[PDB]
RNA sequence: GAGAAUGGAAUUCCUGGUGGAGCGGUGGAAUGCGCAGAUAUCAGGAGGAACACCAGUGGCGAAGGCGGUUCUCUGGGCCUUUCCUGACGCUGAGGAGCGAAAGCGUGGGGAGCGAACAGGCUUAGAUACCCUGGUAGUCCACGCUGUAAACGGUGGGUACUAGGUGUGGGGUCCAUUCCACGGGUUCCGUGCCGUAGCUAACGCUUUAAGUACCCCGCCUGGGGAGUACGGCCGCAAGGCUAAAACUCAAAGGAAUU
RNA sequence: AAAAUGUUUU
């Protein structure tokens, strides 16, 4: 529809799945994907291959929306971060300053209780 | 310590506290 | 160990003086540990207090983030 | 009669003259009761390491003043109740 | 206790001009400190550690007064009569 | 240690933009949330709580304990050659105060967390573990309670009895400086190794569990029982003081295979 | 990842 050219990427990879959001540098999201959106569901949507699929799908849809090289910010203690980075590279668009936008409390709020598995 | 001694005392204390909980009302009606 | 990290001297700390505070702040924006900064305990304490004051008083960033 | 160092971050929209007027009136309220003012340094306009009240820059002032604790507290409350100063800090270097 | 009234107390309770550590001087200094800390505690009722320091000062002054009274009872009476009459 | 102001990140909620099918969660799931636009993403705002890095092998406190910054108020410790007093010391029954957390009372606050609770899972059952929710509480003010594996499971004071080696604090000395790097030395901490010695062993060993002296608390087989009766304390929960009948011939410590 | 139990000889 509209050519945004520059854009940027947000790669939120948690212990449960991976979410990729291609957005206008104004912050408005242009396209998005996740392991749940591209097929996988449940435990098997935490795999790096699921992040691969979701990242390439989001990149492709941003491409037919007309979006060139990306500045990427990654966040979360997931496993699909790098793999999604490669996926964006493979679909093909220049990747810039991989960030570390993941948050970190200064103690702050109390974390939930330790699991007793 | 073998922890067995502490476990024995633990059970005695817990049983007595359960007795106090179940007989709380009668004690305050007539007694301690 | 830590003796090979030679003890470093700074003189007055002076939280206004950003040069030393930059020399002791990490590339990410954090305060460097004692075993890497090579400071005495008292000098390290003064440097940490000065870094915190400069952070609160806008002379230093709380976190430099992207490099 | 102790000595204090007040660092003042004034809103960047100030362009001279009125900054000096504010400094003069605050130094006046210091000096009304035996409070000598050792030094006033105006660093000028500097870029803030992070945004303060939506402002990317600020005017930096350093006031070295020998006075009483009550007087310095009253100066601090004046600077707080003022709406034209972004931030204030009152250091008391125990040695000098 | 900016050392001004401390020196004043030392000189006006000293037994002889060079005296700076006799029990009379110590009791006078301790009493002034107890008064000041009592006022501080009245301001801050929650300062338990400072209250313990106050109790330590009280006990120390009590032992000093006990020594003074054991040696010279009339001197003890004069000292406490100057210093709050021991109420 | 107390008081006051105040800083930034993060969580949550709110408002708006963007965008669209899931999100979340687990061993796997589901409950749950979401086209009434969630998750995500950006901007703005509100609010409560805790203060990354510094930060441990460390500091302080009588103990419990103590970590954003600044100011105000305040306690104790350490060192020093001179100075002052001249045994004024030590310990301390009863008594008094302080005393984590949970709990209680009145009022406030409430982001996150989270007993109880509800639901989903697992299961023979699952009044659990795990998951989604979630109230007291956690927070503040003023009181109350006064108990902890409140432990170094080691009362306080003092003198003496190989060393070796880290580290925290104050001096002082030296050479080059006329800083400091360095070495020494002294006083006070705080660890590790280790001799004599001690111990049932494990281990302790100048920070004693060694050799001694002073004072206090306490023990006398295991259960019954820190329970009953009585009394005291408390708003309550309960705490403190504290038996006997009866019963067993063991209970227990360290270590060996 | 959860996955319980083991009367009375002489
Ligand atoms: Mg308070
Ligand atoms: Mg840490
Ligand atoms: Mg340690
Ligand atoms: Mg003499
Ligand atoms: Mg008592
Ligand atoms: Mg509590
Ligand atoms: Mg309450
Ligand atoms: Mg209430
Ligand atoms: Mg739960
Ligand atoms: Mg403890
Ligand atoms: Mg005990
Ligand atoms: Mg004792
Ligand atoms: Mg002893
Ligand atoms: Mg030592
Ligand atoms: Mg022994
Ligand atoms: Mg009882």
């Amino acid at each position: 529809k509209k050519n945004v050219v520059a854009g940027q990427a947000h790669i939120k990879s948690t212990f449960n799945n991976t979410i990729i959001a291609i957005t206008d540098p104004s912050g408005a999201v242009i396209s998005w994907a996740s392991a749940g959106t591209v097929g996988f569901k449940g435990s098997r949507k935490s795999t790096p291959f699921a992040a691969q699929m979701a990242a390439e799908a989001a990149g492709r849809r941003a491409m037919e929306h007309g979006m060139k090289r990306v500045d990427v910010f990654v966040k979360g203690p997931g496993s699909g971060r790098e793999t999604a980075i490669r996926s964006l590279g493979a679909v093909g668009l220049e990747i810039g300053p991989i960030s570390d936008v993941t948050p970190v409390p200064h103690n702050g709020c109390r974390p939930p209780k330790r699991r007793r598995v | 310590g073998s922890v067995i001694k502490k476990r024995r005392k633990r059970m005695a204390k817990k049983k007595h506290r359960k007795l106090l909980k179940r007989t709380r009302i009668q004690r305050r009606r007539a007694g301690k | 160990k830590v003796v090979p990290i030679k003890t470093v001297h700074i003189g007055a700390v002076d939280y206004k003086d950003t040069a030393l505070l930059r020399k002791f702040i990490s590339e990410r924006g954090k305060i460097r540990a004692r075993r890497v900064t090579g400071l005495s305990v008292q000098d390290q304490r003064k440097v940490a207090i000065a870094i915190k004051n400069a952070r609160e008083l806008a002379l230093l960033p709380y976190a430099s983030t992207a490099r | 009669m102790r000595k204090y160092e007040v660092m003042i971050i004034i809103d960047p929209t100030v362009e001279e003259r009125q900054v000096d007027s504010l400094m003069e009136k605050y130094l006046k309220v210091i000096t009304d009761e035996k409070g000598t003012v050792d030094n006033v340094d105006v660093w000028g306009k500097r870029r803030l390491a992070y945004d303060i009240q939506k402002k990317s820059e600020g005017i930096y002032v350093v006031v070295n003043a020998t006075c009483e604790p009550a007087t310095i507290q009253e100066l601090d409350r004046l600077l707080a109740i003022d709406e034209k100063i972004m931030r204030t800090k009152v250091m008391r270097p125990e040695i000098h | 206790m900016d050392a001004a009234e401390k020196k004043k107390i030392i000189e006006e309770y000293a037994t002889h001009p060079g005296d700076t550590g006799s029990p009379d001087v110590q009791v006078a200094i301790l009493t002034k400190r107890i008064a000041e800390l009592t006022e501080h505690l009245k301001v801050h009722k929650g300062d338990h550690h400072s209250r313990r320091g106050l109790m330590l000062m009280v006990g120390q002054r009590r032992r000093l007064l006990n020594y003074i009274a054991k040696n010279d009872i009339e001197h003890y009476r004069e000292l406490i009569a100057r210093l709050g009459l021991r109420r």
